[PDB]
């Protein structure tokens, strides 16, 4: 079913006005080859993200969703252009950020500004930012680390976003770089989302329950295990209801995550986002009540004699021609005496 | 109460006493050209007499040239009312954020706060307009008008 | 005192008072924005009530 | 003792007060009836 904010967005739509939710911008922050980039594709639902090991995530995307009736995206630098296939919108995303970066592995603070039209997103905007390197590789300048940081704490750094730190599961949690920015720019933990995407790698012998269990660094708001597509399934296309099925049965399945089963996956993590959303919209309905009343109010003395119209009502017409004879002569000598 | 702060600020909702007294000025930052005032009170009685011969200034001249200086002052008073409201959540955030080391409860204790203050805003902004409204229901010359 | 009298003299009484296409218009605009505004008040008041 | 003296200040300052207390009740009900009680029956009549 749909969830109750999804059914004000579309009443909101379905009344033409301008009347919108305030809700938060959403960053993703990871690092390199962790994967964040691969999380907002089974967010949002459709695989147009560019994907793969090494740099691939070179410029930050800005990808908003408006609730529409027709399912499509659009670009800024392509004007009046009306997508439809997204395995074009992938190609464009790739053009546009080798027209401006270079193809040896450049980067550039300069976003890319994508819409994507549907019919049950909220207004949300998503950021996916460009992981953290320690050494430059491909002609990078030395200080890539600090323009790296340098983009990233222009979105991590503003009220009213949250921060989703993404952490692979194969490489010991206290270097994650995702916690380290989170801990430095949300101290109280009130922002932090913090996600395991990598248990399907684990070495032999090893499991993370230490830290789903939200023991080994406690974090306000725990910790969310998924598992994604590999390298394989994104170069087999396999279907995103076979690589769903295939987490659903690793999680069933795995001894030492049965018991939290229940809590993992990425539709727990869009039931979780979803609660923290609708959370932040109370204490501002006050408002949007008040001026969807108001204009009740004012058309409903109007509406009484609609609801109720008939093509054939001789007492409908005869009471709206002695009102208007009434109404012209009343108007005719106010006019002309200035009374 | 004691331990005031006597030296740091002059602060802790002792700020809006400054709405108070800083809404008597935007009440004066408004300004208008007199000739438009002086064009607008001519066709005033021009449009009051509509044909006859005038012997004396209607009242109307007077009467509605009020009403549409009055309804100029609906707007700054809704400012007031949106600055007071800040500094009310303002309030709230330092009695709430800076003492508590609860988390959650620091959360629920705002919020609920700042939901009954906006509903507040609701009914206060109904009465100010249902003031100001009564300000142009009757022109009353009885009290400190220029008497003749 | 006889301008109704002279409108009820007029053409046939069936034609006159006849609305217009915008009207009508108007009018299920009109109906769609007030069924739907009591939509999202609806909605609004169960997300208060959780 | 000095505190007649306190005693007649504020009965003073009372007086003063409750003079433009009256002005303001003698200038909003006549307003108040105008809004609320003729203006909408003419309102309602025409
Ligand atoms: N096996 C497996 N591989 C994953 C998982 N998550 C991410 N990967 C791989 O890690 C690669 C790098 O992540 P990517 O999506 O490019 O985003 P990046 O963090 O910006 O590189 C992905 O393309 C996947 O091939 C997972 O849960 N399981
Ligand atoms: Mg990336």
């Amino acid at each position: 079913l749909i969830p109750l904010v999804n059914r004000l967005q579309d009443a909101f739509s379905a009344i033409g006005q301008n009347a919108d939710l305030d809700l938060p911008q959403i960053a993703v922050v990871g690092g390199q080859s962790a994967g964040a980039s691969s999380v907002l594709e089974n967010f949002v639902g459709r695989d147009f993200l560019p994907r793969g090991s090494g740099i691939v995530t070179r410029r930050p995307l800005v990808l908003q969703l408006v609730n529409a009736t027709t399912e499509y995206a659009e670009f800024l630098h392509c004007k009046g252009k009306k997508f439809t296939d997204f395995e074009e919108v992938r190609l464009e995303i790739e053009a546009e950020t080798d027209r401006v970066t270079g193809t040896n592995k450049g980067i550039s603070p300069v976003p890319i500004n994508l819409r994507v039209y549907s019919p049950h997103v909220l207004n949300l905007t998503l950021v996916d930012l460009p992981g953290m390197t320690k050494v430059p590789v491909g002609d990078q300048p030395p200080d890539i680390e600090f323009q790296i940081r340098d983009m990233l704490m222009q979105f991590v750094t503003k009220e009213n976003c949250l921060i989703l730190a993404v952490s692979p599961a194969n490489s010991d949690l206290a270097n994650s770089d995702a916690l380290k920015v989170a801990k430095e720019v949300d101290p109280q933990g009130q922002r932090t989302i913090g996600v395991i995407t990598k248990l399907d790698l684990m070495d032999e012998g090893t499991d993370a329950r230490d830290v789903l269990e939200n023991k080994l660094l406690p974090l306000r708001r725990g910790y969310i295990g998924v598992v994604n597509r590999s390298q394989k399934d994104i170069d087999g296309k396999k279907d995103i209801t076979a690589a769903l099925a295939a987490e659903r049965k690793f999680f069933l399945s795995h001894p030492s995550y049965r018991h939290l089963a229940d809590r993992m996956g990425t539709p727990y993590l869009q039931k979780v986002l979803n609660q923290q959303l609708t959370n932040h919209i109370r204490d501002t309905l006050p408002g949007l009540r008040n001026k969807l009343q108001s204009q009740l109010l004012s058309i409903e003395k109007e509406v009484e004699e609609y609801k109720n119209f008939r093509p054939d009502d001789p007492a409908r017409k005869t009471k709206a021609l002695l009102q208007m004879v009434q109404q012209f002569a009343v108007d005719f000598e106010k006019r002309i005496e200035g009374s | 109460g004691d331990q005031i702060d006597t030296y740091e600020l002059s602060g802790g909702a002792r700020i809006n006493r400054i709405f108070h007294e800083r809404f008597p000025f935007e009440l004066v930052k408004m300004e208008f050209d007199e000739k438009e005032l002086r064009r607008e009170i001519s066709y005033a009685i021009k449009n009051i007499h509509g044909i006859r011969t005038g012997l004396f200034t209607p009242d109307m001249a007077f009467e509605t040239i009020v009403k549409k200086q009055v309804k100029k002052i609906r707007e700054p008073c809704l400012k007031c009312v949106d600055m007071v409201i800040s500094e009310l959540i303002s309030t709230v955030r330092q009695c709430t954020k800076k003492l508590q080391q609860y988390p959650r409860l620091r959360e629920e204790m705002e919020r609920i706060v700042t939901t009954h203050i906006r509903e507040r805003e609701g009914r206060t902004k109904e009465q100010v307009m249902l003031l100001i409204d009564i300000e142009l229901a009757y022109m009353n010359t009885n009290h400190e008008d220029f008497i003749g | 005192s006889e301008l109704l009298a002279n409108l009820y003299s007029c053409g046939d009484q069936n034609t006159l008072m006849e609305e217009s296409a915008e009207q009508a218009q108007r009018r299920d605009e009109m109906l769609r924005m007030y069924h739907a505004l009591k939509e999202a008040l609806s909605i609004i008041g169960n997300i208060n009530t959780t | 003792p000095q505190l007649e003296r306190q005693v007649e200040t504020i009965r003073n300052l009372v007086d003063s007060y409750m003079a433009i207390v009256n002005k303001t009740v003698r200038d909003l009900m006549p307003k108040t009836i105008m809004h609320l009680m003729i203006n909408n029956t003419k309102e309602f009549i025409f």
